C-alpha cells in the first residue's frame, strides 16, 4: 500500500521563515575603472606545465557504473547549460602569454 | 506579558539635570559615584569628537557593574548602537581572535542613509504616443513624445515622457489597467502587476491582481535605514550576484567567516567619507561593551592597544571582577584585573563598591516589584538577612519560589515561613561548599 | 513478544516526581523512591517552567554518585511532557571541531525555546473533471483555457492565467486526479487520483493507488499551527538551503545579526498575536568539565530575556576548574555559583535501597523471594546501588538456565560471584599488581 | 580458506548445556569464571530485553579479553551486529569523539526488514504502439494505452503501461530483441541486454548479449535485508541521489563525516518504531566492544554515562589492562583500569586469570593445530618452558619459523633444535631489555 | 557637526616628525614634541626610506611605556605621505587560522612594495553634438565636438551596442577609449528638454572639452606585490582581495611575479616603490617568526622594517629562554636600536598643551600645572585622558574654561592603575583568584 | 593561426556536433580544416566570428583571438574592435622547443588537473584551491614517465640543491623524516 506522511520540516514551515549593502568599494585599483581592467593589466601568470586529468582504463567497464556517469554528467551538461558559458570563462586556465605590443616600438 | 530577566528592572542611572546621582532612580540604587562617573561617559559618547576612547568598571562580584553599563545603554536610547560582547566569544572555529575584536569594533559603529528618490505610478490608460511626422528630414511618421496617463486614488495626470522610454515600455510588456512604477533620475519603467479593478472574484493569477495604490500620482520618498560599517564589510566582500555561477556554488559550500582585509575597510569608509560629504549618510559612533574581559588572551589585549588608538574606533567598555590573577596566555605574570598594565594604562577605571543591608534590602524590593511579588515587611527583612549572610544575588533569587509555594498554599504574598522553607530546600554556595566537606 | 527501539534503561522504571498536588512528594510513587527534599525543590523549579514568566533562571543538583541526580532530571523532563522543550546534553558534547564552545551553547540555549506559529491556508482543491486550452493565436492567447474541478456536492469551472499550464502537462494532469492551489500565488500541487474504474478497494490488489477523494466545498479555509524552535529559525535563515543542515548538524558559526532580527522578528508575531514562545529546560549533566570559558559565557547567556532554565548534574566536591589551575566548589567558579539555587541529594537508606530494588525488578519482570531482597539490599548498602541493580537481570538469567520460576539467594550468591564491583577488582588487581601495566 | 589469524582458533565459549565451562572447548582452554560470565552476557544480548548494560575484561596482557570477547561474537552468529573498536579511533579531524562514539553506539544496532521484490522480465515481443484515443482536451498531444509484450523461456505475457513509464522506457531506445527488467510496482526500467539469438544481427558490439530468463515471466519472493545506521542516520545527512543541481554537484563532493543531530536520530526511531508496528521490521539489538577503553578521553567517559544511561543504547563490551594510572585528560588524577570511578560503578567486572604452564602447553597445541603444524613433545614441553618464562604470545609466536626452518631442513615436523634456533634467532622483550640494561 | 569617520584619535595631533632641513628637530613641531634623538634617527631612517636604494634594514624603536614609540611610528608615516606604502600592523595579527605566520609576514612583506606600472592609451572625448541609429545588422553616425573642432564618425556595430548599453545621448560629455571602445560618462553641457515631463533631475553641468578630440596620454596605475600575488594566485582570486581567503600562495607564482616585475622595470613599464612594514608590539611574535624574518630581510624585495616593544630581558614566545626586548640575538644583531626616554615636566605640558588644541579644550595656567604634576605622579595617557571628561564636567556647569576643581572632580571620580591596585588590595578577599 | 574565412559546424545523432569546419588565411597561402568540438566551444568562447584573426594551441586546445584583420581597419571611422595584422608564416606550424620545469611541477599538474575539458573537471576547478598531501603513487609514477622521455633522448635531468636555512626550527617529526628522505636515491644535495 502506498505510503503517506514523516516529512519532518514541511516546506510551508520554509515559507513562513521567511527572513524578508551595496557601494562602490570594489575600486580596489584607484583612480575608479572597474576592477576588471586592473585584473587584465597585471593577470599574467601561467601553470608551467598543466595536465589533463588521469583516465580510470578497465577492459570491460560494467553497465551500472557507465549508466551512472552517462546519467550525471548528462544532466550536469543540460543543468549548467543556462550558466555554461560564464562558468567554463571562469574556470578556464591561462596557458599562453604572447609578448606585449609596446616591446614592438621600445626594442 | 514579556518575560523578567536579571536587569530588567533598570531604566537608566537616574541622575540629577545636574548630573548628581540619585540615592535611588531608574531602578538603581546606590553607586553614587560609579553613576555620576558613567553619567561623564554617556556625555562623551554623545559628544562624537572622541575615538577608541576605553572604561573599565572594576570591582567585587554583584555591584552592578554589568548594570552600569546596561544602563549607559538605556540613557544613550535605541539610535546609539550599544554591541555587547563576552571576552570568551573571540575564541572561533573560523576566523582569528583579533578579526573577532575587530568585527565588534565595526558594529558599534552606525551609519544611518538618508537616500530620497521623486516617483510617479498609478493605473496606465492611454499608451498614446504623439506625432510630428518629420524628424526634419527624410520621413516615414515620427512621435517626439509619448503620452502616458497615470491614475491612482487622488486624481488623474498626463505626462509626456521622452520618446526613448518606449523600447523599456515593452521591454516591460505594460498595456493598458496595469501598474507601473518609473524613476525621475533615470526613466526606468517597473511594472508592478495591475489593478484590482480586473480582480475581486477573478484571482488565479502568481502576478497577483496588485491593489490600485493609494496617495497621489507623484510621490517624494524619504527612506532612512540604519546599517553598521561591519554589514557593509560583509555585504562588499561577498560576490552577491546571482547571474554568476560561483555565487550559486556559494549555496552548497559553505559560507563561512572570513578575515576580511584592510583594504575594505579603508574603501569603505573613503566612500563613507563621501556620502557623508554630499549628505547622504550620518555617522552614529555607539559603545562595544566587553564583559568577562579576564577570558581574553595576551595577544588580544596586545591587539587592543593599537585598535584602541585608533581614528576610526567607538568607545569601548570593560568589566572584570578578578584580583591579582594571572594573565591568560602567559605562563607566569599577574597583573591587576587579570590585565596586563599596558593596557591598563590606556583605560579610565570606574570603581564600584558592596552594597549596605539597607541598599540590599532596597534592591530586593525593586526586583520584587518588577517580578510582580507582594512581600510582607518581616518577610522582607528575614531576606535581607539572608542576602547579608550569604550573597545578593542568592536572596534575589529566592523571591519567585517563595511565591510560587505561598500561591500553592493559597496566599496572596510572602511571609516569613515561605522565605524559611526555600531556604532548606535550595542552598548558597558558601554553604554548600561548607556541606562538601561533610559529604567530602 | 515485540521488541520496539525504546528497551529498559537505567531510568525507564521513573514516570515523573511523585508529587501531591501541593508539590508535597510521595514516599514512592511514579517510579520515584526518597529523595523528599530534592524532588519537593524539583517540583518548584517545575512549576517556575511552567509559569514561564521568569527568564534565564540556574539550577544544581549536587550529590554522591548514586543519588539520583539523573533520576531527578528525568522525572523533571517525563513531568514536563511533550510540547515543552527540555534539551538534554553532556557537558562534553560542546567541544566541537565544526563550531565553538560559545556558539555550542548558544545553540543548545534556542533548541530550548519552542515557537508556535499560525497560518490561515487560502487553498482552492478538488477534483478535476474536464480541462480545454486553446492552440497557439499570437499573444496570450495562445495558452487560454478552462479547467473544471469538481467534489463531493459541487463542481464549478475555473479559467486560466495563461502560466500554469506547463505545470499541469509536468505534472501529467489526468482527469479524475486530485489537486490543490493556494489563491494569489497558484503552487499547484497534486494529492491524489481516483481510478473510477475500481470501487469500495483498498490496501489490496485492487485500487491500491487511490488515496482519497474530497468531501466539501473546494474553499476549505483552514487554521495550521506550526511548531518551530528558535534555533530551527536560526538555521534555517543561515543559508539558501540551510534546512540542511538542521539534518546532518553541517552548522557553521551563525552569524549574530541573524539571530538578532530573528528575535525582533519573533517579538513581532508575539505582540502581532501570530505567534506565542513556549520557554523551556536546557540540561547540561556533569557540567563538571566545562571550561572557564563557557561558564564565563553562560554568566552572560542567562541574563537574556530569551534564555530557558539551566538545568544541571555535578558529583564532585572541591575540585579543578577545567581549563585554569584553580580548586572550586563543583569545579564551577563562584561567578557562576551565586546565580544558581543548589538543590543537594542524600545517600539512600535500607528502606529506600530496597523500593528501589522492586521497582526495578517491577520493571524488569523478575520475581525474588524475600531473603533475596535482604541479601541485594545488603549488597548494595555495601558495594553500591547501581551493582545490586545490575545483578538483577543477572540473576534471573541464572534462575531461567535453571529452569527456575523466582531467584534465590544462591542465584544472587552465583552472580555475586561471576561479576565483580569495584573494591573486588582493585583488590585483585593490587595483589597482582606486578602484572598490571604503567602503575 | 582463509588465512590464519591471532584468534582464528576460537569458536566459542565452550559451554555446556548447563552453562559450565569445560577445561578445553571451541579453541579455549581455562578461564572458566570468565567463561561462564560471557556465557551469561550472551544470555543477556539474546533477551533484547535490556539496553546501555555495560561489561567489563579487567586482567593482565595475554589473559584472553578480547579471545572471549570475540567469543561472545560467535556465540551470539553472524545476524547479531557485533562492532568491533579500538579507543584511539574517536580523535578524528572531521567530527568530535562524542559523534563517533554515538555513531557506534548507533552501528551496534540492527534493523532486519522484510519485503517482497516482484518484477516481470524476459523479452520484449512488442510495444503495440496503439494510439492516442480521443484526445484529453487540456494538451491532446500524449500517449494512452502502449501494451508490451513479454517473452521468456517457458511463458509469454501482455501487460499495460502508464504512459509515463513507457515514456521512460522510449528514454533508454528500447525496442523488440532487447531482454527488459520491469519493476511490478515502482517505475524502475533496465535492458537487461540484446537476446542471445541474435548472434548475426551485427559484426561487432559494444554491449554483450544475455540469455532469456527461466520460470514464469512474474518473478516474484520475500527476501531479507540487514541495516543499521548505515542508510537511516547517514543517508538523510547528506540526499544521495537528487535530480537538482546541487545534488548532483553534491555527488563529487569530498565525502566528510557531520556530527549528526539527535532530532534525525529521534524521528529515525519514531519511523522505525511505526514500522515495527506494522510489522514489516525487527529490532535486532547488539554488541558494541571498545577494546584499549584506557585510550578514551576524560569527555569520552563522561559522555559514556549520558550514553549507556540510554535506553535506545546498546550492550558494551570494555576491556583494559592498565593498573592504577592516571586518567587521560586528567593529568594528576590516577583510577583504577585507567577507568573514572564513576564509570567503573556502571559496569560489571569480569577478571581474568593468568594461566597455568598446563594451560600454556594447550593453548600452543591448539596453536599449532590450527597453524598446520606438527610438532614433537619433547618441542612441545620446550616451547611451554620458554612460554612460563618470557611470554605465552612469544612461544606461540616461534612455531611458524620453526616450522618453516625444518621444512628447510626437509623435516615434516618441529623438533627441539628447530625451536632452539628460533629462539636464538629471535629475541623477545625481556631478553631485549636486558641487552639495553647491559648496553 | 558633520562627525566623518576619522575622529580624534589617540595619535590625531602628530603630523610628521617636526625636522629641520638638516634633519634637526625642533622642540615642538607638527604635533611632536620631546625625543629629539629618537626623531633624528627616525628622519634618517625616513631619507633610507625615500632614496629606495638599500633592501630589508630593520630598525627597532624602544623604551618605557608612554614615551612615544608609536608617536614616532606615525610622524614617520605621516611625513612619508599615501604615495608610498606604509603597512602597519600588531604582532598578533599574523596568528591566523586561513594562512600559516610564515605566509602572513610574507603577505604584510609583499603590502608594503609598489609596483608602479605605467602605459599609455588613446581617447576620445567631446561633447555629444548628434547621435543617430538606423536599427532595424545596427548601423548609425554620431558627432563629436571640442571648443577647437568637430567631427562626424561612422559607427560600428559594437561601438553602436556600448553606446546603446550606456544610453548615450546628445548634450553629454563622454570619452572612449580608442583601444576597445569603452564608454564614460563625464555629465552633460545642454540641460534636457524640459518639455518632457517626469525625466526632470536638475543636475549639474560640465564645460565643453578642449583641444583636438582624440588623444594620447600617459596613465599610471600602483599595484602592491601582494595585490599581484592575489589576482594571479588563482581563477577569480581577485575577491580574496576583500575576503581575505588568500590561502598559502604558492611560492612559484612569487618567483614568476617577481621576474615579470624585474623585466618589466628594464623593460620601462614599471617602477618599484618600497614602503615600509610597522609591527607594533613585536614581542608577540613567535621564535619561528623571527627566524622567518631574518631571511626575508636578506631579499633585494623586502621592505624596510620598523618595530616598536617595551620589554627588557624578557622571555622569548614559543621558548622557555630570554633574551633582550623579548627578541632573539639573531635578529637584534639584524636591526639598528632608537632609544626613547622618560619625558620631563615641560615635554608633559607642551604634550598636554597640544592636546588641548585638538580637543578645542581651554584651561587655566593652574589647572595646567595640576594636570601636568598628576601625569608626572601617574601617567601620560591618564593625564590626556583627564582632559576630556573635565571639559565635559566643565560643559555641564555651563563654564567656559576648565579649572582646577573640575580636574580633582574627575580624578576622583576616574581612578588610575595605583590607586585601583591599592583599593584592590583592601577588597583582597572580595575580588576573585588572587 | 590566421583570419577566420568560414566557420561552419556538423552534427548529427549517434543531435551533437561530430566536429566543426574552419577555413584559415595567412599571407602564404590558406587551409581548411576539422577540429575537435571541445576547439569548437572554445572558439565560442572568445566570441570568434569571420575575419578575425585567431591563434589556436592544439596540444592544449588553448585559442586565442588576437583581434580582427587590419584590412577592415578603414571600414568604419569608430568601432570598438582591437585591429591586428594578418599573420604571415604558414596556416599550420610545427616547433620545436626547450621546457624548463622541475618534478613538483609535474606533480601538482597532476594530481589537481587543470587541462581537461570534461564537464566534471571544470565543476572541480570551481573548489577553492588548497594544497594537498601528494602521494608515493604519484610520484612513482611521474617518475616513471620521466625517465621514459629520459630513454627517449626528449628530456634531461638537471638535479639541484635544497637549501634549509635554520634547521634548528625543524622539530623531530621533521628531523626524522629526513633519515628516509636523505637515503632516497631521487634525492637532491
Amino acid at each position: 500500500k502506498t505510503r503517506l506522511l514523516k516529512e519532518r520540516l514541511d516546506q510551508i514551515y520554509l515559507v513562513n521563515e521567511r527572513r524578508c549593502p551595496s557601494e562602490l568599494m570594489l575600486t580596489l585599483c584607484r583612480c575608479g575603472e572597474s576592477l576588471q581592467d586592473v585584473i587584465d593589466r597585471v593577470a599574467f601568470v601561467i601553470p608551467p606545465v598543466v595536465a589533463a586529468p588521469p583516465s580510470l582504463r578497465v577492459p570491460r567497464p560494467p553497465p551500472l557504473y557507465s549508466h551512472r556517469m552517462r546519467i550525471l554528467r548528462q544532466g550536469l551538461r543540460e543543468h549548467a547549460a543556462p550558466y555554461f558559458q560564464q562558468l567554463r570563462q571562469t574556470t578556464a586556465p591561462r596557458l599562453l602569454q604572447f609578448p606585449e605590443l609596446r616591446l614592438v616600438q621600445f626594442d | 506579558t514579556q518575560r523578567i530577566a536579571s536587569h530588567s528592572h533598570v531604566k537608566g542611572l537616574g541622575l540629577d539635570e545636574s548630573g548628581l546621582a540619585k540615592q535611588a532612580a531608574s531602578g538603581l540604587v546606590g553607586q553614587e559615584n560609579a553613576r555620576e562617573a558613567c553619567g561623564v561617559i554617556v556625555e562623551l559618547i554623545k559628544s562624537k569628537k572622541m575615538a577608541g576612547r576605553a572604561v573599565l568598571l572594576a570591582g567585587p562580584p554583584g555591584t552592578g557593574k554589568t548594570a552600569l553599563a546596561l544602563a549607559i545603554a538605556q540613557e544613550l536610547g535605541s539610535k546609539v548602537p550599544f554591541c555587547p560582547m563576552v571576552g570568551s566569544e573571540v575564541y572561533s572555529t573560523e576566523i582569528k581572535k583579533t578579526e573577532v575584536l575587530m568585527e565588534n569594533f565595526r558594529r558599534a559603529i552606525g551609519l544611518r542613509i538618508k537616500e530620497t528618490k521623486e516617483v510617479y505610478e498609478g493605473e496606465v490608460t492611454e499608451l498614446t504616443p504623439c506625432e510630428t511626422e518629420n524628424p526634419m528630414g527624410g520621413y516615414g511618421k515620427t512621435i517626439s513624445h509619448v503620452i502616458i496617463g497615470l491614475k491612482t486614488a487622488k486624481g488623474t495626470k498626463q505626462l509626456k515622457l521622452d520618446p526613448s522610454i518606449f523600447e523599456s515600455l515593452q521591454k516591460e510588456r505594460v498595456e493598458a489597467g496595469d501598474v507601473i512604477y518609473i524613476e525621475a533620475n533615470s526613466g526606468a519603467v517597473k511594472r508592478q502587476g495591475r489593478c484590482d479593478t480586473y480582480a475581486t472574484e477573478f484571482d488565479l493569477e502568481a502576478e497577483e491582481y496588485v491593489p490600485l495604490p493609494k496617495g497621489d500620482v507623484h510621490k517624494k520618498k524619504e527612506i532612512i535605514q540604519d546599517v553598521t560599517l561591519h554589514d557593509l564589510d560583509v555585504a562588499n566582500a561577498r560576490p552577491q550576484g546571482g547571474q554568476d555561477i560561483l555565487s550559486m556554488m556559494g549555496q552548497l559550500m559553505k559560507p563561512k567567516k572570513t578575515e576580511i582585509t584592510d583594504k575594505l575597510r579603508g574603501e569603505i569608509n573613503k566612500v563613507v567619507n563621501k556620502y557623508i560629504d554630499q549628505g547622504i549618510a550620518e555617522l552614529v559612533p555607539g559603545v562595544l561593551f566587553v564583559d568577562e574581559v579576564h577570558m581574553l588572551d595576551i595577544e588580544c589585549f596586545t591587539y587592543l592597544h593599537r585598535a584602541l588608538e585608533s581614528s576610526i574606533a567607538p568607545i569601548v567598555i570593560f568589566a572584570s571582577n578578578r584580583g591579582n590573577c594571572v594573565i591568560r596566555g602567559t605562563e607566569d605574570i599577574t597583573s591587576p584585573h587579570g590585565i596586563p598594565l599596558d593596557l591598563l594604562d590606556r583605560v579610565m577605571i570606574i570603581r564600584t563598591m558592596l552594597y549596605t543591608p539597607q541598599e540590599m534590602k532596597q534592591i530586593i524590593k525593586i526586583r520584587a516589584q518588577t517580578e510582580g511579588i507582594n512581600i510582607s515587611e518581616e518577610a522582607l527583612n528575614h531576606l535581607g538577612e539572608i542576602g547579608t549572610k550569604t550573597t545578593l544575588r542568592y536572596s534575589v533569587q529566592l523571591l519567585t519560589p517563595a511565591n510560587l509555594l505561598a500561591k500553592i498554599n493559597g496566599k496572596d504574598s510572602i511571609e516569613k515561613e515561605h522565605v524559611e522553607e526555600i531556604s532548606e530546600l535550595f542552598y548558597d554556595a558558601k554553604s554548600s561548599a561548607k556541606i562538601l566537606a561533610d559529604q567530602q | 513478544d515485540v521488541t520496539r527501539i525504546e528497551r529498559i534503561g537505567a531510568h525507564s522504571h521513573i514516570r515523573g516526581l511523585g508529587l501531591d498536588d501541593a508539590l508535597e512528594p510521595r514516599q514512592a510513587s511514579q517510579g520515584m523512591v526518597g529523595q523528599l527534599a530534592a524532588r519537593r525543590a524539583a517540583g518548584v523549579v517545575l512549576e517556575m517552567i511552567r509559569e514561564g514568566k521568569i527568564a534565564g533562571r540556574a539550577v544544581l543538583i549536587a550529590g554522591q554518585p548514586g543519588t539520583g541526580k539523573t533520576a531527578i532530571a528525568m522525572g523533571m523532563a517525563q513531568a514536563l511532557g511533550p510540547d515543552t522543550p527540555f534539551t538534554a546534553i553532556a557537558g562534553s558534547e560542546i567541544f566541537s571541531l565544526e563550531m565553538s564552545k560559545t556558539e555550542a551553547l548558544t545553540q543548545a540555549f534556542r533548541r530550548s525555546i519552542g515557537v508556535r506559529i499560525k497560518e490561515e491556508t487560502e487553498i482552492i482543491e478538488g477534483e478535476v473533471v474536464e480541462i480545454q486550452i486553446d492552440r497557439p493565436a499570437t499573444g496570450t492567447g495562445s495558452k487560454v483555457g478552462k479547467l473544471t474541478l469538481k467534489t463531493t456536492e459541487m463542481e464549478t469551472i475555473y479559467d486560466l492565467g495563461t502560466k500554469m499550464i506547463e505545470s499541469l502537462t509536468k505534472d501529467k494532469v489526468q482527469a479524475g486526479d486530485v489537486i490543490t492551489i493556494d489563491k494569489a500565488t497558484g503552487k499547484i500541487s497534486k494529492l491524489g487520483r481516483s481510478f473510477t474504474r475500481a470501487r469500495d478497494y483498498d490496501a489490496m490488489g485492487s485500487q491500491t493507488k487511490f488515496v482519497q477523494c474530497p468531501d466539501g466545498e473546494l474553499q476549505k479555509r483552514k487554521e495550521v499551527v506550526h511548531t518551530v524552535s528558535l534555533h530551527e529559525i536560526d538555521v534555517i535563515n543561515s543559508r539558501t538551503q540551510g534546512f540542511l543542515a538542521l539534518f546532518s548538524g553541517d552548522t557553521g558559526e551563525i552569524k549574530s545579526e541573524v539571530r538578532e532580527q530573528i528575535n525582533a522578528k519573533v517579538a513581532e508575531w508575539r505582540e502581532e498575536g501570530k505567534a506565542e514562545i513556549i520557554p523551556g529546560v536546557l540540561f547540561i549533566d556533569e557540567v563538571h568539565m566545562l571550561d572557564i570559558e563557557s561558564f564565563s559565557f553562560l554568566n552572560r547567556a542567562l541574563e537574556s530575556d530569551m534564555a530557558p532554565v539551566l538545568i544541571m548534574a555535578t558529583n564532585r566536591g572541591i575540585t579543578r576548574i577545567r581549563g585554569t589551575s584553580y580548586q572550586s566548589p563543583h569545579g564551577i567558579p563562584i561567578d557562576l555559583l551565586d546565580r544558581l539555587l543548589i538543590v543537594s541529594t542524600t545517600p539512600y537508606s535500607e528502606k529506600d535501597t530496597k523500593q528501589i530494588l522492586r521497582i526495578r525488578c517491577e520493571e524488569e519482570d523478575v520475581e525474588m523471594s524475600e531473603d533475596a531482597y535482604t541479601v541485594l539490599t545488603r549488597i548494595g548498602l555495601e558495594t553500591s546501588l547501581r551493582y545490586a541493580i545490575q545483578l538483577i537481570t543477572a540473576a534471573s538469567l541464572v534462575c531461567r538456565k535453571r529452569k527456575g520460576t523466582e531467584v534465590q539467594v544462591d542465584d544472587i550468591k552465583r552472580v555475586y560471584s561471576l561479576f565483580l564491583d569495584e573494591s573486588r577488582s582493585t583488590q585483585y588487581m593490587k595483589e597482582y599488581q606486578d602484572a598490571f601495566l604503567f602503575n
